[PDB]
């Protein structure tokens, strides 16, 4: 009705998460696998300086602003028994955005000012290991207003129309280039929004850009 | 299948 702390993990090998389960078991502690805005708490495994790995979970608990922290809170916290602070065992940062770009601390102040507010977004298909309708979760969740089809885009002149896609994942076609014939708004590689996102704050469009064809 | 590991980026 005020407060909750639900949980989810990312990351964990099965055998690993089974301490999880005995600790949230002892305190009174919600945990779900799949994740939601009633999801406070995130943890992921980490090495030694909090930096961890890039997974989808990962992402997401940051768009939302949540308290993402290291297994070794839970590693300690049973170490003690105890309930240990959280905050300590904040992730730092992660293996390709540095070390410890402090994104997921940043996220959680950084609230008022959304970083892709005001921006119009198709996230176009096609992808991998993570739907296109998460990816759209995500960006809603840093202020981006969201497009279905590419027709759609609101036009004019305070808004911002951006285009995504995860090109790999384009089979036997090379189709990716045409889109700026499509419309006339820009071409970007997810690359952009995941890194974007995990230092939360809005990139440059360049190195993310690609190429088109007339 | 026993399996099977959360995807990475």
């Amino acid at each position: 009705v005020n407060k909750r702390m639900s949980m989810v993990v990312s990351g964990l090998t099965p055998e690993e998460f089974m301490l999880v389960y005995k600790f949230a078991r002892k305190h009174h502690i919600t945990l779900t696998n799949l994740i939601t805005e009633e999801t406070t708490h995130v943890v992921m495994k980490t090495d030694a300086e909090f930096v961890c790995e890039r997974t989808l979970k990962y992402f997401l608990g940051i768009a939302g602003g949540k308290w993402v922290v290291s297994y070794f809170w839970v590693t300690q916290s049973i170490k003690e028994r105890k309930m240990l602070n959280e905050h300590d065992f904040e992730v730092r940062g992660d293996v390709v955005n540095g070390r410890n770009h402090q994104g997921p601390k940043r996220a959680r102040e950084s609230q008022d000012r959304k970083i892709f507010r005001g921006l119009e977004i198709c996230c176009y298909g096609p992808f991998t290991n993570m739907p296109t309708d998460q990816l759209e979760w995500m960006v809603q969740l840093c202020g981006a207003s969201v497009v279905k089809e590419l027709s759609s885009f609101t036009l004019g002149t305070g808004v911002h129309p951006i285009v995504v896609v995860q090109p790999d994942a384009w089979t036997e076609d090379n189709g990716f280039h045409a889109i700026g014939q499509m419309c006339e708004a820009p071409v970007v590689t997810r690359e952009w929004v995941l890194d974007s996102v995990a230092l939360y704050q809005c990139q440059e469009l360049d190195t993310y850009l690609i190429p088109q064809i007339p | 299948g026993e399996y099977s590991r959360s995807p990475t980026f």
